[PDB]
Formats: structure tokens, sequence, C-alpha cells
């Protein structure tokens, strides 16, 4: 149920242990470039929201 | 450093290090002028003494 561009689907993430390496088995990842965070340096950071 | 990988961290680091140098070079430049002002006063005191 991916929504339209004019009304996108917003989901909030609560307290958990998010490993940003096991999501690689969900999509071919056509574009995966990030902006302010190194994609490799994601399992060593604590996030606010 | 913990958030950005080396390939593009240095781009951000380069802006920081050049910014602090301009802050550091400003400090010493004003110190040199102030030191000259004090030395003129110290010379005046020595002549006065």
């Amino acid at each position: 149920r991916f929504a339209s561009v004019y009304a996108w689907n917003r989901k909030r993430i609560s307290n958990c242990v998010a490993d940003y390496s096991v999501l690689y088995n969900f999509a071919p990842f056509f574009a995966f470039k990030c902006y302010g965070v190194s994609p490799t340096k994601l399992n060593d950071l604590c996030f606010t929201n | 450093l913990s958030r950005l990988d080396p390939p593009e961290a240095e781009v951000q680091i380069d802006r920081l290090i050049t910014g602090r140098l301009q802050s550091l070079q400003t400090y010493v430049t004003q110190q040199l002028i102030r030191a000259a002002e004090i030395r003129a006063s110290a010379n005046l005191a020595a002549t006065k003494m």
C-alpha cells in the first residue's frame, strides 16, 4: 500500500534495535546514496527519531 | 567522523579547519598588535622608572 506522491505514507519509528544491514534483502536498491550520513556508518549511531 | 566516511568527510572537515584557522589567525594578529601596545607602555614605564 505505497501511497501517491501528493499524499505520501509517513511512518514513525519507535524504540528498537535497528540494524541497517539486514534490510538489504528487501529491494535491489537502485538508488541508495545518502545525504548527511555515511551508509556504511549506520550501525554505530544512536538516532533521535 | 563517526557519521561520514572518509571520501566526503574531508570535504566537510576542510571547511571546519579553514574556518578555525581564520579564527586562530585573527587571534594572534590582534595579540601581536596588543603586545606592541603593551610594549610601548612597558617602555614608557621603564623610561618613567
